């Protein structure tokens, strides 16, 4: 159908210079303007402006004019979003979304603008853990940069009974766990697995709960 | 710019009942063409935001009817007919009738249930995190309503509370609760100073706090 497909999440030093590409298929890309929108982290969404899709002409918010630059590509059916000398608080959501009145909307672009580096978590098994009727079984996932991970358990196979609680900051890098209840006729004997995914860094973890 | 203020800022609901969203205008905004450009949209904790309603009160296609947008002048309302358990996230209106097109500041519909009491479990470092020279005590407090909950961790039956880390997850879909995660960092070499490891929750559902701790020498 419609839709609006933006690039991956993105980690640049504050300075440096960002392109972020939105792709629209299912519909005549020239007969309908994009806008650009920024939601901050935290709550609040803030236009930036809006490029006429057509002549490529655009048009910034007063508090866009200058470091940010609307771009097309025909010719290809994508809108870019060019963020030059990237501050702190650029560090945002981005988000592409069709027609001067607005409908459609792109799936966002998290940008983190931060000299902090690119840091593979440790995972660690959290176990009760060893010898009722309900067992909670968790996973640490401990030090990593910049944001997501993504934590499932043996391998999506368990969905129920299962918490994963978002990352907190833990001075510099973030921090997050999960927890999960199955029965205790279940575990130890039944293997269970936390499979970490930490995409920035390339890092696949599998570890197994064992009792201790 | 056109300031469009929503109210109220967060509204808890029960399935089956009604909800009404205002938005108001700082100035009436009616486009150039004639036209009032006053859009909703919900967006949920996963995603982007989808329309709900466009020029005042039309639904977008495959927007059920529970929904409806009504409003004139500077006073616009959303009505949710029939809340269910989908209807969970934030709501937003949106005017694009002045330049910059400007958005409410969004409400928060959570799902009014029965109180429940967390089920706290607590959990020692692994064996492979001390050997980093570092100890993470974990506590999860799951299932519980609402979401109004105080943790205290002691030590050695000692209120610590340095070094503690909270995590809540937003509403469940399946049963509207809420779950928190506490965590407790020391190094090993303090970890490894004191027997006993506490954990223990005060929540509405009673006025004894539930407490789950652990001693190292114990099993
Ligand atoms: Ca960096
Ligand atoms: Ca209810």
């Amino acid at each position: 159908q419609i839709q609006l497909v933006q690039s991956g999440p993105e980690l640049k030093k504050p300075g440096e210079t960002v392109k972020i590409s939105c792709k629209a298929s299912g519909y005549t890309f020239t007969n309908y303007g994009m806008n650009w929108m920024k939601q901050a982290p935290g709550k609040g969404f803030k236009w930036m402006g809006w490029i006429k899709t057509n002549t490529g002409e655009p048009t910034y918010a007063e508090d866009f004019k200058g470091r940010f630059a609307f771009s097309l590509e025909a010719s290809a059916n994508t809108a870019y979003l060019q963020i030059n000398n990237l501050k702190n608080e650029d560090t945002a959501t981005y988000f592409c979304a069709r027609l001067r009145a607005v409908d459609y909307w792109g799936q966002g672009t998290t940008l983190t603008v931060s000299s902090a580096k690119t840091t593979a978590p440790s995972v660690y098994p959290l176990a009760p853990g060893t010898a009722g009727s309900s067992v909670t079984l968790g996973c640490l996932v401990k030090g990593y940069f910049p944001e997501p991970v993504t934590l499932t358990w043996n391998s999506g196979a368990l969905s129920s009974g299962v918490h994963t609680f978002p990352a907190v900051l833990q001075s510099d890098l973030y921090t997050l766990s999960s927890s999960v209840t199955v029965t205790s006729s279940t575990w130890p004997s039944q293997s269970i697995t936390c499979n970490v995914a930490h995409p920035a860094s390339s890092t696949k973890v599998d570890k197994k709960i064992e009792p201790r | 710019d056109v300031l469009m203020t929503q109210t109220p800022l967060s509204l808890p609901v029960s399935l089956g009942d009604q909800a009404s969203i205002s938005c108001r205008s700082s100035q009436t905004i009616v486009h150039s063409n004639g036209n009032t450009y006053l859009e909703w949209y919900l967006q949920k904790p996963g995603q982007s935001p989808k329309l709900l309603i466009y020029k005042v009160s039309n639904r977008f296609p495959g927007v059920p009817d529970r929904f409806s947008g009504s409003g004139s002048g500077t006073d616009f309302t959303l009505k949710i007919r029939r809340v269910e358990a989908e209807d969970l996230g934030v709501y937003y209106c949106f005017q694009a009738s002045h330049d910059p097109p400007t958005f409410g500041g969004g409400t928060k519909l959570e799902i009014k249930r029965a109180d429940a009491a967390p089920t706290v479990s607590i959990f020692p470092p692994s064996s492979e995190q001390l050997t980093s020279g570092g100890a993470s005590v974990v506590c999860f407090l799951n299932n519980f309503y609402p979401k109004d909950i105080n943790v205290k961790w002691k030590i050695d039956g000692s209120e610590r509370q340095n070094g503690v880390l909270n995590s809540w997850t937003d509403q469940d879909s399946k049963d509207s609760t809420y779950s928190m995660s506490s965590t407790l960092t020391l190094t090993k070499d303090e970890y490894e100073r004191h027997n006993s490891y506490t954990c223990e929750a005060t929540h509405k559902t009673s006025t004894s706090p539930i407490v789950k701790s652990f001693n190292r020498n114990e099993c």
